[PDB]
DNA sequence: TCCTCTTGTCAGGCCGGAATAACTCCCTATAATGCG
DNA sequence: AGGGAGTTATTCCGGCCTGACAAGAGGA
């Protein structure tokens, strides 16, 4: 995404970025959102929606 | 804007596409819908109500 | 800018803009034909009637508009007013976290304050309520804020 | 924003007049009447003035805030705010 | 002053508004000259424009023929002139051609001869033969045949569009011609002080040879010896002038000739042209009447009607044997329905969607 | 045992023909002629 | 008094082309 940062990359040229550009870095993205879906970190965003 | 990205995918916030307008009662108003009126123009399918 | 229904609105430069440039081209249209005199001097004096009209209108003939009969409102004009500058000076610039009310006597009152009615303070200081009430963290964030305050 | 002080007044020349103005208003039009976008080059006019809508083109090849400075091939309007159509 | 409908009275306070209206009183001389001269202050153009028209009196219908008369002259004039050199049959030949090996189109070069592809088709053939004979012939006898083309030539109608881009390409070699020429005569006159006189007596006549060069070289003047400074340049200039007459061939005095008589007949065709518009002009406000209320101004409509005017003129045709008036009365009205429905509008609509409301 | 790496098929953006709008060249032939 | 023949632009349906998402198996 953009966040702090201009245009946004996609996976390959993230992957490019980290050198390593294959399924693993959208399996990251996947596992940092579901973990992050648990309460207590989601608390203050799931008040926080509107 | 970006962020509000990351929060859609991760509530599973599906945008509607429709703005909300609906007549409100105004500020500090309070009493009885004494009547209601319905203007149709001709050609469009009147509602159950009407 | 539109209008709900479909009618427009628009300020009267956009009509005189459009006169000026009207002229303008019938006037380069003229030239390049190599139009007897008479008729490139006529449109020399359209065009001299037109940008005089649009930088201050009332000199002349006064260029009413389309069929509406009230003379439209030049430049000039607009910067002119009463008392000369309309919004910059008398009146007046509405402003905003104003009340208004009739008055009341109420004795009780100590001679350096004065009675206001709760509604009108709550509207007046949402955002002091918005701002207390988050830093004591009562409410998530300004969203709750403004729930818990309707 | 900066701080100021002695506003000058005085006769505009017309090298002046060219430097302010950022396009030429060659046809009276204002707007398509059926899809109410600006004509160009009229008396509203995108690509002289400014963008109708917030970082997006006229003809919307470019929709993203990434692009700000570009200036879309086919409409000549740069993707910039929609405020700058109140001083252009 | 400002007073009242009725002059009343009151209110101590008309002293702060007559110190608001300062010193400086032109005005005063300016109302007095005015007012002492009566030079009507016809301010309105409305009226003035009323005058102007108002002086040009009512040309006849026998006036009208004679001018007429006088337009087809001019433009029959400028066309023999065109005949006249050997480079305007190379492009003719060259875009005919170009539409019958089919590079081009049939309708794109010619409208209609003057006493079928088939008759156009032979026509230019016979016309490649005599051609090529008389530029062979060449070396009097060449003037002559040259004569008898250009009179055989006299049959062709070209689209108007490319009448004026060969009267373009002729004002353009003639453009070079005079440029060339002035800019030669002003580096001798100016650089090597050529006095004007002497100028006349011996450059005059040719232009092109080199007997005034020599001789003014010759002349043993001072500047005279410099002239070899920009002689390279000069004599280029007189060089590139010959091959120029070299690609027109016949001689200097009829490039002379021709521009004189292009010139004679234009002037004679516009003013006749003049002539028209001034007296139809009544008939023009006449017709324009009609459509003043319909959100544009009436001095707009009066013009677009002035431009309907000049085109029917431009485009009448008196050998049909009907009145003009009544011709150029479609042409105006035209014109002027055209602009009233275009410019009235704001947002402007396209005249069929005008028409259907 | 838990965490990580692999093959494959759907979805969304893009270009070609088509079809409804617009703009210029044909517009013309009894005569009509100052007016706001 | 508006009739039009021809042409180009612009939206729209039909079809091509590259990212992205799912399910399982293997390695530390
Ligand atoms: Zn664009």
């Amino acid at each position: 995404f953009g966040i702090d940062m201009n245009t946004d990359y996609t996976l390959e040229e993230v992957g490019k970025q980290f050198d390593v550009t294959r399924e693993r870095i959208r399996q990251i993205e996947a596992k940092a959102l579901r973990k992050l879906r648990h309460p207590s970190r989601s608390e203050v965003l799931r008040s926080f929606l509107d | 804007t970006p962020e509000e990205k990351l929060l859609r995918a991760i509530f599973g916030e599906k945008a509607s596409d429709v703005k909300d307008s609906s007549l409100r009662v105004p500020n500090g108003v309070s009493g009885t819908v004494i009547d209601v009126q319905v203007f149709t123009r001709d050609g469009v399918e009147k509602d159950k109500r009407a | 800018v539109p209008l709900d229904g479909g009618r427009f609105a628009t300020s009267d430069l956009n009509d005189l803009y459009r006169r000026v440039i009207n002229r303008n081209n019938r006037l380069k249209r003229l030239l390049d034909l190599a139009a007897p005199d008479i008729i490139v001097r006529n449109e020399k004096r359209m065009l001299q009637e037109a940008v005089d009209a649009l930088l201050d209108n009332g000199r002349r003939g006064r260029a009413i508009t389309g069929s509406n009969k009230r003379p439209l409102k030049s430049l000039a004009d607009m910067i002119k007013g009463k008392q000369g500058r309309f919004r910059q000076n008398l009146l007046g610039k509405r402003v905003d976290y104003s009340g208004r009310s009739v008055i009341t006597v109420g004795p009780y009152l100590r001679l350096h304050q004065c009675g206001l009615p709760k509604k009108m303070a709550l509207e007046l200081f949402k955002p002091f309520i918005y701002g207390k009430l988050e830093l004591r963290g009562l409410a998530t964030t300004i969203k709750a804020a403004k729930k818990m305050v309707e | 924003t900066e701080e100021f002080d002695a506003i000058k007044i005085a006769l505009a020349s017309p090298d002046m007049i060219r430097s302010w103005s950022f396009g030429e208003v060659k046809k009276p039009e204002t707007i398509n009447y059926r899809t109410f976008k600006p004509e160009r080059d009229g008396l509203f006019c995108a690509r002289i003035f400014g963008p109708v809508k917030d970082y997006e083109c006229l003809c919307g090849k470019y929709k993203r805030l990434k692009h700000r400075g570009v200036i879309c091939e086919k409409c000549g309007v740069e993707v910039t705010q929609t405020k700058v159509r109140r001083e252009r | 002053i400002q007073v009242m409908e009725e002059a009343p009275d009151a209110d101590d306070l008309m002293l702060a508004e007559n110190t608001a209206d300062e010193d400086a009183a032109e005005a005063a001389a300016q109302v007095l000259s005015s007012v002492e001269s009566e030079i009507g202050r016809t301010t309105d153009p409305v009226r003035m424009y009323m005058r102007e028209m108002g002086t040009v009196e009512l040309l006849t219908r026998e006036g009208e023929i004679d001018i007429a008369k006088r337009i087809e002259d001019g433009i029959n004039q400028v066309q023999c002139s065109v005949a006249e050199y050997p480079e305007a049959i190379t492009y003719l030949l060259e875009q005919y051609d170009r539409v019958e090996a089919e590079e081009a189109r049939l309708s794109d070069l010619i409208t209609g001869f003057v006493d079928d592809p088939e008759l156009a088709r032979e026509k230019f053939a016979e016309l490649r033969a005599q051609y090529v004979v008389t530029r062979d012939t060449i070396k009097a006898t060449a003037q002559e045949e040259i004569l008898k083309l250009s009179e055989v030539f006299k049959q062709f109608r070209l689209v108007p569009k490319q009448f004026d881009y060969l009267v373009n390409s002729m004002r353009v070699m003639m453009d070079r011609v005079r440029t060339q020429e002035r800019l030669i005569m002003k580096l001798c006159v100016e650089q090597c002080k050529m006095p004007k006189k002497n100028f006349i007596t011996l450059f005059t006549g040719n232009e092109t040879s080199d007997t005034w060069f020599n001789a003014a070289i010759a002349m043993n003047k001072p500047w005279s010896e410099k002239l070899h400074d920009v002689s390279e340049e000069v004599h280029r200039a007189l060089q590139k002038l010959q091959q120029i007459e070299e690609e027109t061939g016949l001689t200097i005095e009829q490039v002379k000739d021709i521009n004189r008589r292009m010139s004679i007949g234009e002037a004679k065709a516009r003013r006749a042209k003049k002539e028209m518009v001034e007296a139809n002009l009544r008939l023009v406000i006449s017709i324009a009447k009609k459509y003043t209320n319909r959100g544009l101004q009436f001095l707009d409509l009066i013009q677009e009607g002035n431009i309907g005017l000049m085109k029917a003129v431009d485009k009448f045709e008196y050998r049909r044997g009907y009145k003009f008036s009544t011709y150029a009365t479609w042409w105006i009205r035209q014109a002027i329905t055209r602009s009233i429905a275009d410019q009235a509008r704001t947002i402007r609509i396209p005249v069929h969607m005008i028409e259907t409301i």
